[PDB]
């Protein structure tokens, strides 16, 4: 079982130019209309790739995939080519060449595209870390400003909170889904559990609301370990990131609004100094 | 906090693990349960987060007793030890940080007294719809945190305005707003105060500080008197010719009234000549239809053509009016003897110098 | 201010200050950095600016030696006898 042939390759993958590095440098910032379309078309194809992983959940984790087959698989590879040609230009176009080595937008792509470009030479497919591409959904609020719907920054912060909520929720659900599909290495993968992705999303939404039914639960010890770490990470996200931002969406105005002009009610307006005694 | 959390969690997990491994003495240890320690740690982490799956649970009555006492002890630890300490790690600073120096964004730093009334007119006639090529990001810097009305005002101009908290006397605060590279810094002043020599000399102090940091910046300030404006020529780094200019509210505000006493209504002209105002096309034959045909006229400065050199001033006004429909209000005459002095409606005796 | 028989920059002055981070403004000549130790500041070194806050250091120096204060008080006040 060559699951480690993809994961270890991903780990080892993780392990005159001054005028061409800035040819797309205007296209990075929101300065031209052309610089918009690059982030828009890496985001829409990220949505499309995420759909394939959602469909992939039904399929077995390890399978043989050739070149002349179902066109979803064939266009997935072209999506991966477009992805690598998208974020490959920013290795030299980045000002800092140090923090790109641990960037969250770079680690998310170190683990998806190199398994595919090794698996082309292998003509196979394993259900790898393809759930990670929902982490690009944090770039949703970037591109919803450009369509001129988000203009009030309170709406932009609301979209940011909902995007990071849904992205963390779907990412952790995909991770624990991948863990619970396979078994345990020290038990030699004899302790699997059959979970659809929608039931797994049901699990990690029941969990982060502190309800805890138990109709679906983790059975792998490696899965229980990730649940222990993830409820603490969810509370650390809940106690330190949201609870002041929730209170920013909690200042409701006491005495605002207007008068409802009910007919037959000649409303006397009384103004000037107003006190209980007067 | 993390150490006492992990220590209490592992200690109670070990205790309930020892209880659930053995049975019950009154049942003569016939009611054991086989639990690994990692599953037991899973149990007492699921418990203290109030999730409660039930895939692993206590089956000994002595274990259930310890769980009943331990959730109350966990809440007593949670309601009396942490919840003030969590709030000590919850005071996030509102307006701190620095400015991100985006290229092509000459960030104007505006400091001095900042209020909704003073800033609003300035923001309304600065960030106006009818400007040409505004790529300029206003950076306010002021020590008093704003009220809710300024929050609503800054939320309206989200893409152009950044506020920051702090003085303009600490040079670290000037380092935060990137004052070293900026097109210019404008210091505002209050329209009213108890003593005008308070805010006059305070703005002079702010000019001293900003020129002390970076001596090559344009500063457009405000004053409240005229006899306090001579303290700006005091500074050696202050060059008016370089474009550092001071606008005196008293001289202009109560000079416009004086010139209006001559010509009834000059204040309306000289206020609509410089405010970037929106033309509204009025079809109906009202007085506004004739009024708004002069509001859209503004003032510009321009070098002259070489063909105008040597001629007389009414001749060049006649050519600029009939030929190009442009009114030349005044010219600048520069001589070695004296600093160039603007002359308005210069007489025919004065002729044009080259350039 | 300027005069004839010169420029008023040669006039010896001492001003009292009330802040440490306020002394750099007295000196027209350029300094290496805005963040300069008060002792290293050009105006303090010249002795044209007396900050009031350096007297707060003397309470340290009076702590470690009982005789610093009487030395300064007899050196400066000119025989401040009890």
């Amino acid at each position: 079982r060559m699951w480690w042939a993809f994961l270890a390759s991903s780990m080892v993958t993780f392990f005159w130019m001054t005028s061409v590095k800035d040819w797309a440098g205007v296209m990075i910032s929101a300065q031209t209309l052309t610089g918009r379309v690059l982030v828009v078309l890496v985001f829409a194809l990220s949505i499309g790739a995420l759909v394939i992983y959602f469909i992939d959940s039904s399929n077995p984790i390890e399978s043989c995939q050739n070149f002349y087959k179902d066109f979803t698989l064939q266009i997935d590879m072209a999506f991966n080519v477009f992805f690598l040609l998208y974020f490959g230009l920013r290795f030299i176009a980045a000002n800092d060449k140090l923090w790109f080595w641990l960037e969250v937008n770079s680690v998310v792509d170190f683990f998806t595209v190199p398994p595919v470009f090794v698996s082309v030479y292998l003509n196979r497919s394993w259900l790898g870390l393809r759930f990670l591409r929902a982490l690009r959904l944090i770039q949703f609020s970037e591109i919803l400003q450009f369509l001129n719907i988000l203009k009030t920054s309170n709406s932009i912060k609301l979209v940011n909170l909902l995007s990071i909520f849904i992205s963390t929720w779907l990412t952790a659900a995909g991770f624990i889904h991948l863990v619970e599909n396979s078994g345990d290495p020290w038990e030699n993968f004899q302790n699997n559990q059959a979970l659809t992705y929608w039931e797994c999303v049901y699990l990690l939404m029941v969990t982060m609301s502190t309800v805890g039914y138990g109709d679906v639960y983790a059975k792998t010890t490696l899965g229980r370990l990730f649940m222990v770490f993830f409820i603490l990470g969810g509370l650390a996200m809940f106690a330190s990131y949201v609870p002041e931002i929730i209170e920013l969406i909690g200042n409701r105005k006491k005495y605002g609004g207007s008068y409802s002009a009910v007919s037959g009610r000649k409303h006397i307006v009384v103004c000037g100094h107003i006190t209980l005694e007067s | 906090l993390l150490s006492i959390f992990i220590s209490t969690w592992l200690t109670a997990a070990g205790f309930i693990h020892l209880v659930e491994n053995s049975g019950d003495p009154w049942e003569n240890f016939q009611n054991n349960q086989a639990l690994t320690y990692w599953e037991c740690v899973y149990l007492l982490m699921v418990t203290m987060s109030t999730v409660g799956y039930g895939d692993v649970y206590a089956k000994t009555t002595l274990g259930r007793l310890f769980m009943v006492f331990f959730i109350l002890g966990g809440l007593a630890m949670f309601a009396s030890y942490v919840p003030e300490i969590i709030e000590l790690i919850g005071n996030r600073k509102k307006y701190g940080g620095s400015y991100s120096a985006v290229s092509g964004r000459k960030h104007i730093v505006v400091c001095g007294h900042i209020t909704l009334e003073s800033v609003s007119n300035f923001l309304k006639d600065f960030l106006h719809k009818d400007r040409d090529d505004v790529n300029v990001e206003i950076v306010f810097l002021h020590n008093i945190s704003p009220n809710l009305e300024l929050e609503a005002l800054f939320k309206r101009h989200f893409t152009q305005v950044e506020f920051y908290q702090g003085s303009v006397l600490n040079p670290h605060d000037l380092a935060r707003v990137k004052i070293e590279s900026a097109d210019a810094c404008l210091i505002l002043a209050n329209k009213y105060c108890a003593d005008p020599d308070a805010e006059d000399a305070s703005n002079i102090m702010r000019v001293i500080s900003i020129k002390n940091y970076h001596p090559k910046i344009r500063i457009i300030t405000q004053m409240l008197q005229y006899h306090n404006k001579a303290h700006l020529l005091n500074i050696p780094s202050w060059n008016w010719k370089e474009g550092d200019d001071a606008i005196c509210l008293a001289e202009l505000k109560l000079g416009f009234i004086a010139q209006s006493c001559l010509a009834q209504g000059l204040s309306t002209m000289l206020a609509n000549l410089f405010s970037m105002r929106s033309f509204i096309k009025i079809e109906e034959d009202t007085w506004q239809k004739y009024y708004l045909e002069g509001v859209s006229n503004e003032m510009y400065t321009e070098y002259l053509s070489s063909a105008f050199v040597g001629l007389s001033f009414p001749t060049v006004c006649e050519l600029c009016f009939v030929k190009l429909k442009l009114l030349m209000i005044a010219i600048e005459y520069k001589s070695a003897n004296r600093e160039s002095r603007i002359l308005i409606n210069p007489g025919n005796h004065l002729k044009i110098q080259e350039g | 201010m300027q005069f004839d028989d010169t420029t008023g920059v040669n006039i010896p002055i001492i001003t009292e200050l009330v802040n440490d981070t306020n002394v750099q403004f007295l000196d027209q000549d350029d300094d290496d950095d805005p963040d300069t130790e008060l002792y290293l500041t050009q105006p303090f070194a010249c002795g044209t600016a007396f900050a009031v806050s350096v007297l707060d250091s003397l309470m340290s120096a009076t702590y470690f030696n009982d005789n610093i204060l009487t030395l300064i008080r007899t050196l400066v006040t000119g025989g401040a006898t009890p």
